[PDB]
RNA sequence: UGAGAGUUUGAUCCUGGCUCAGGACGAACGCUGGCGGCGUGCCUAAUACAUGCAAGUCGAACGCUUCUUGGAAAGAGGAGUGGCGGACGGGUGAGUAACACGUGGGUAACCUACCCAUCAGAGGGGGAUAACACUUGGAAACAGGUGCUAAUACCGCAUAACAGUUUAUGCCGCAUGGCAUAAGAGUGAAAGGCGCUUUCGGGUGUCGCUGAUGGAUGGACCCGCGGUGCAUUAGCUAGUUGGUGAGGUAACGGCUCACCAAGGCCACGAUGCAUAGCCGACCUGAGAGGGUGAUCGGCCACACUGGGACUGAGACACGGCCCAGACUCCUACGGGAGGCAGCAGUAGGGAAUCUUCGGCAAUGGACGAAAGUCUGACCGAGCAACGCCGCGUGAGUGAAGAAGGUUUUCGGAUCGUAAAACUCUGUUGUUAGAGAAGAACAAGGACGUUAGUAACUGAACGUCCCCUGACGGUAUCUAACCAGAAAGCCACGGCUAACUACGUGCCAGCAGCCGCGGUAAUACGUAGGUGGCAAGCGUUGUCCGGAUUUAUUGGGCGUAAAGCGAGCGCAGGCGGUUUCUUAAGUCUGAUGUGAAAGCCCCCGGCUCAACCGGGGAGGGUCAUUGGAAACUGGGAGACUUG
């Protein structure tokens, strides 16, 4: 049941988010597994910060990225490669 | 206190009736065949495999995992067939 | 990156204790108002808990019932069976000196639905029941009886052993043992759900179901080493130690039974007693090392106290049950009800520690063909100057010392161009607008693409529209007004910058230490003068330093504190010269690991700054593997000085 998501790195009212990877047991900000990429959470259009290196490589394994990985992601095309190269693979 | 388990509750209660009967059922025929073993009587087939029936069908049918009846059967046909 | 200063005497040199100058109050300011950036906030009672919230979901598994519209069916609603989750998430440090933790390792003694991979497959029935209607007992909680009914609920029969032995074969390993092929005895299912073609069709795509092998995720067992005080704590142990066999276990095993012996652990500290959760880490040190275990993160353990299991693969289960005990509320007195060390909130304790606000918009859970529903997780809001960022309380000019203060010989000094006055200003404060930015990417639903089916006709894959922000009138900007709203702390005999007048004048009271007083006090007390931090500054407590005052780095025993009254020797510490070997210690290379955030350094963004981001050095006294053969250590010989 591993599963790739989100972090959050707030102050008060200005957050930083950052996507993390790793076993859907834990908890959010707790212990994981390795690391995935990040992103802003201000100054739209804000700063896409992807590793987009360990994706295709952890869905080998199979997870479920989550709700905004899939629109995040399909921003850079992720989940259309996801199944551009692995419905066709 | 309670909210929604008391389903739970009733639920592990007929789990706790039925299985004691079929755990009952299983062990009574071991038994059953473990008398005529030491016997050396006739009906030494039957209830053999009656006893492998039993072991198996409470395994799969009823639940152990696999291998307490999986050491009874290395258990019983080293010691009987 | 290592600063010493007072104090023993009439004076001197040593040795030596005491005190001070630095920083580390997770929470007491008697002052005061700028804190609007970043963070924290019951450490004493693991004390007792009113009030609400904190776990539900599935109608494409399946029967029944309440409504907008006597036949009508979509949407809605009510209960139940049945399925998955309540073992995650959040709290606390009471216990624990032990494989509980940290690090290195072992699985030829180990287990797992929840995500993919592979192959085998994947029928016909029964018989009840809940619900449902009526009655009995009920104060109630809840029991009971009769009758009827469904399923992916329950329940028996057919088919495969590929698992599992056992046999032969070949191959190998560290003792057991393991790896491939061929064969002797028994074993399942939901046979179900949706949508299309529906001309008998009955083929279906998907979602499910079962068996056997795999990867990955999670849990468990064992092993070497490391972290505490007491020896005014020297013996402890019998399932103990081993063997035999059996039961039992996911798994090995005295885990447990029966038999045979008496073995085991200890001066390197067994056993006993007291205290403590362990770690990554820290506002101490020149460094070796001392102190604390909060954040935040990892592991372990606990749920008013003690036992015990059941369902479930996973619990001996924090808002599950059963029993015993304590305590609390009702009882129609027979009987029942309850466990905030989850979130706020309550009373007591204390030197001391906060709001009973919204939403899943952001993210993360839980179920599902879908919208969806829940979340005191979390996002964020409202308090405490509780600590750290970074800026504020005008600036340029302006006196023979305005007035006036205190002091004085009265002739002057200082307050003090600092006033008064001119010229400029708005980081801000008031008003009003823009901006509600950035906070948000967004299921699904139509339009258009792949390996296959007879057909996206429907399926599993696209671009484009639709839509929503609790704090939100939030940030930020623009423009108008006025120097206006924006100043507080302790001493001045030395250590250690700062003087006067007078009073009480062995007494009222100051002392960090030396030390004052006692009519001429920079020491008691006033009043003015000055000093150092600076919207924060005094006092109190605790931790490291200064301390070479436990000295390995880094001290010494003739008289200062300090060689046992002396000998003899077990164990132990250290050993003469030399040839060859060895490689345990030692030096050296390669490899895996020492979580992330931590501190530092390089680079960058928030107007800089803290805060956040990218990359490597640090933490091994670590594990495997290869050399080096001087010194120490093990083996064989030699020599004569001891």
């Amino acid at each position: 049941a591993v599963k790739i998501r989100l972090k959050r790195m707030g102050s008060k009212k200005s957050p930083f988010y950052r996507i993390v990877v790793a076993d859907s047991r834990s908890p959010r900000d707790g212990r994981f597994i390795e690391t995935v990429g990040t992103y802003n959470p201000l100054k739209d259009p804000a700063e896409v910060v992807l590793k987009e290196d360990l994706v295709l490589d952890w869905l080998s394994k199979g997870a479920q990225p989550s709700d905004t990985v899939r629109n995040i992601l399909s921003k850079e095309g992720v989940m259309k490669k996801h199944h551009e190269a692995k419905n066709v693979k | 206190n309670i909210e929604s388990a008391i389903k739970r509750v009733r639920t592990s209660a007929n789990a706790n009736a039925k299985n004691s009967s079929q755990t009952n059922a299983m062990r009574t025929a071991i038994k059953k065949f473990e008398e005529a073993v030491a016997a050396g009587a006739d009906n030494v087939d039957a209830l053999y495999n009656e006893a492998v029936k039993a072991v198996d069908m409470a395994a799969t049918k009823g639940l152990i995992h696999k291998n307490k009846a999986n050491r009874d059967k290395i258990r019983l046909s080293k010691l009987a067939k």
